């Protein structure tokens, strides 16, 4: 079942409460779209319609807090079209090489700070390079993440 | 519309709700003519109050209404609140809802009475009341927070916790503007300036305001003091003869944190803020060390939130991050919290009022209030 | 007054024809550059906004439910742990009685009474609260710790306890001024020194009636009252033990107050504890006051033993 | 705004005199609770005479 960090959560806290200083601890579900839009996703009004179902059986125009951590933790969730992946493998490649290095990797793993060891990130290259040539294409990236 | 008014024990503060300032200032003094046939006479009315009053204090009595922070008259406090309305407000008291603030700890009677009076005298249809530190921590804009303030008749500390007071480790300690000015007078003395008489008494409270400030290092301050001129500070008085401090300065500031200067036995206001939160619970200790905030007039002197961080990391345990905050306005800041929480809407469903006040009356002040 | 201004007027207009009268005094006013004092500049609709955004007062719901228990405190702190008052003399077993019940007493108004009281009043104020941060249906003990409902009821858990704490203090501290007030007569002066031989007389008396009534018993090898003293003593002790550990026994208000997910592991309230020093000094008092009373008895037992 | 502020005037005024007033007749209802309390006081020295 999804889930995510009580640090997510506390970031979530702060995105709620920046959201409006009228310290309701509800907001509106346009807000939401602008939220996710800004994340940089812009669904659709079946969508807008969809979580508005979710949301407000009463109408009240506004996601309680965990209304708006639990969608947010769902449209977290679930795969995204090639392009998000396209975009994924270029931010962990700046060797622009179409390989993640396993300097790219420990980059990227100082850059969102979490302290795996240099044996586990060798290991997840290792499994994630889906063809062993030394590290992982973006051709071995999609071969592992599809899966 | 709303009213707030404020007594720091040294000055008296009277404002309209919402206002970035308030729309008048005061002190805390009241006169009456000391012949009252000649009164009667002139219908020069009751008394002066407010400055005016010292414009004439040799010509008429004097007397102080809040000492120590405590109500020692409430009817010259009444004549206080009529000067306070009509003359700098201006508006009927019946038509406006009105805030008044106390020091913490007052003996529950006096809340009551203070109730009675406002309500049944003023005939203003809502009021509330609020303790002083509360509302400063207000304008500090936390509900989570241990306060100093010093108004120049009195001083405390006090732990506020998600809005509310853990009480019992509230202190007092019965060291203020006043006794500081006692005290400076006294080592001027020891230079041979004498002041004693009130208008001189009020020369010192200026001296004050222009060059105090604390020390740092005092040992050090004070040695570096006696080494040189460097560190001396000239001023005039309104006679025209000039005169000359050095170490006193920041000496007579030192009183606070060293209360054997004034023979009193209690430890220095760092060390009486520790010991209450150390009253407070480790729960909540760390956000107690996390929100350190500096009210009323003592606060004026330069350098001190410097010198509390220092002292305070002291006697703390070094495993926090100490934060004093010396809010620019702090002195202000009491009535400032007042006047933003006045303008809050809902309070106006806290309001206590008339109809209540029939039956619910009285004992509602102890018992819907906070 | 409107002769005044009229006569204001009139002395204006022709001075000499009654120069003898003086005017009244003029006066001036300069308007105040701003109409409001001087304080220098520093973000006051930022702090105003701020202070709406931090503070839990947005809400007349919790309003009404705090000020609710307040009241529920208001009695609870002038009610009594313990009968610090009785009409006169007693035996031991009547004070062991009277006081066991009062512990019973109050132990059941805070068990059940005052906990049920102020979970339900508060809970009827809270029912009609809907969605938001105050929602009495809280489904995730971390949102519920994120929430200000949870900080709020927090606070109702420190202001119950402080109240508590306060009664407990004025029981203890008023039931020992009542007991000192009967023994500090005696504890001016013993010394081992024996009252005398005038056996219609004492020097020791209470400053009201006493508190205790006293058999005598005269026995080969024995002159003794009752039982010897230090059994009371102890007993007395446990009365102490009796009521303060009753103050132990408050359940945690967090369990009954929020319903709508598991919680255990419950704890109770906090209550003053057995060796915080006020109390122990006052149990030191106590226990001076008696030991020391029961010396005199010694002294009024040494000269029966003659006639024993 | 001159017309406002002449009536503000007046408003004072009449509330001005309202407190006046209003503390003349606390006072006098405080002098109606002397009477009560000479004349209660009055009849507790008649029970005083009853109990000497």
């Amino acid at each position: 079942k999804p889930e995510l960090t009580e640090d997510q959560k506390q970031e979530i806290r702060e995105a709620f409460d920046l959201f409006d200083a009228d310290g309701t601890g509800t907001i509106d579900i346009k807000e939401l779209k602008v939220a996710m839009r800004a994340l940089g996703f812009e669904p659709k009004k079946e969508e807008i319609k969809k979580m508005i179902s979710e949301i407000d059986k009463e109408g009240t125009g506004k996601m309680n807090f965990s209304d708006f951590l639990t969608v947010m933790t769902q449209k977290m969730s679930e795969k995204d079209t090639k392009e998000e992946i396209l975009k994924a493998f270029k931010l962990f490649d700046d060797d622009e090489t179409g390989k993640i290095s396993f300097k790219n990797l420990k980059r990227v793993a100082k850059e969102l700070g979490e302290n795996l060891t240099d044996e586990e990130l060798q290991e997840m290259i290792d499994e994630a390079d889906r063809d062993g040539d030394g590290e992982v294409n973006e051709q071995e990236f999609l071969r592992i993440m599809k899966k | 519309t709303a009213l707030v008014c404020d007594n720091g024990s040294g000055l008296c503060k009277a404002g309209f709700a919402g206002d970035d300032a308030p729309r008048a200032v005061f002190p805390s003094i009241v006169g009456r003519p000391r012949h009252q046939g000649v009164m009667v006479g002139m219908g020069q009315k009751d008394s002066y109050v407010g400055d005016e009053a010292q414009s004439k204090r040799g010509i008429l009595t004097l007397k102080y209404p809040i000492e120590h922070g405590i109500i020692t008259n409430w009817d010259d406090m009444e004549k206080i609140w009529h000067h306070s309305f009509y003359n700098e407000l201006r508006v009927a008291p019946e038509e406006h809802p009105t805030l008044l603030t106390e020091a913490p700890l007052n003996p529950k009677a006096n809340r009551e009475k203070m109730t009675q009076i406002m309500f049944e005298t003023f005939n203003v249809p809502a009021m509330y009341v609020a303790i002083q530190a509360v509302l400063s921590l207000y304008a500090s804009g936390r509900t989570t927070g241990i306060v100093l303030d010093s108004g120049d008749g009195v001083t405390h500390n006090v732990p506020i916790y998600e809005g509310y007071a853990l009480p019992h480790a509230i202190m007092r300690l019965d060291l203020a503007g006043r006794d500081l000015t006692d005290y400076l007078m006294k080592i001027l003395t020891e230079r041979g300036y004498s002041f004693v008489t009130t208008a001189e008494r009020e020369i010192v409270r200026d001296i004050k305001e222009k060059l105090c400030y604390v020390a740092l290092d005092f040992e050090n301050e004070m040695a570096t003091a006696a080494s040189s001129s460097s560190l001396e500070k000239s001023y005039e008085l309104p006679d025209g003869q000039v005169i000359t401090i050095g170490n006193e300065r920041f000496r007579c500031p030192e009183t606070l944190f060293q209360p054997s200067f004034i023979g009193m036995e209690s430890a220095g206001i760092h060390e009486t803020t520790y010991n209450s939160i150390m009253k407070c619970d480790i729960d909540i200790r760390k956000d107690l060390y996390a929100n350190n905030v500096l009210s009323g007039g003592t606060t004026m002197y330069p350098g001190i939130a410097d010198r509390m961080q220092k002292e305070i990391t002291a006697l703390a345990p070094s495993t926090m991050k100490i934060k004093i905050i010396a809010p620019p306005e702090r002195k202000y800041s009491v009535w400032i919290g007042g006047s933003i929480l006045a303008s809050l809407s809902t309070f106006q469903q806290m309001w206590i009022s008339k109809q209540e006040y029939d039956e619910a009356g009285p004992s509602i002040v102890h018992r819907k209030c906070f | 007054s409107m002769n005044k201004i009229n006569f204001d007027q009139i002395v204006s207009s022709n001075p000499e024809t009654f120069s003898y009268v003086t005017l009244p005094e003029k006066e001036e006013e300069k308007v105040p550059n701003q109409g409001l004092v001087s304080v220098p500049e520093y973000p006051f609709r930022e702090q105003k906004e701020d202070f709406t955004f931090v503070s839990l007062l947005t809400r007349p719901e919790v309003i009404t439910a705090l000020s609710k228990v307040r009241a529920e405190c208001n009695k609870v702190t002038s009610m009594s742990l313990f009968h610090s008052s009785l009409s006169k003399y007693s035996r031991l077993e009547e004070f062991e009685q009277i006081q066991s019940q009062t512990f019973s007493q109050v132990q059941m108004f805070l068990k059940d009474s005052w906990i049920s009281t102020l979970k339900v009043a508060m809970r009827g104020s809270l029912r009609d609260m809907s969605k938001g941060w105050y929602n009495l249906y809280e489904t995730n003990w971390e949102v519920y710790l994120m929430s200000k409902l949870r900080k709020l009821m927090e606070l109702i858990k420190y202001m119950l306890q402080d109240t508590l704490r306060f009664l407990v203090q004025d029981s203890l501290g008023s039931f020992t001024q009542f007991i000192g007030d009967a023994c500090c007569s005696v504890l001016e002066c013993v010394d081992d020194m024996d009252w005398g031989e005038d056996l219609v007389n004492s020097p020791y008396k209470p400053r009201k009636n006493p508190l205790f009534i006293v058999d005598l018993v005269l026995d080969n090898s024995g002159v003794h009252y009752s039982t010897p003293l230090e059994h009371f003593e102890m007993i007395l002790l446990n009365l102490f033990d009796k009521g303060i550990l009753a103050t132990h026994a408050v359940p945690q208000l967090e369990k009954l107050v929020m319903e709508d997910i598991f919680i255990s592991g419950d704890p109770l309230l906090e209550s003053v504890g057995l060796h915080e020093p006020l109390v122990e000094e006052l149990r030191a008092n106590i226990t001076n006051a008696m030991h020391k009373a029961m010396m005199p008895l010694q002294a009024y037992a040494k000269e029966y033993r003659k006639y024993l | 705004e001159i017309h406002m502020t002449i009536a503000a005037y007046q408003t004072l005024y009449e509330s001005s005199v309202a407190f006046g007033m209003r503390k003349a007749l606390q006072a006098e209802q405080g002098k109606s609770d002397m009477e009560r309390k000479i004349t209660e006081l009055e009849t507790e020295k008649r029970d005083l005479e009853r109990q000497v």
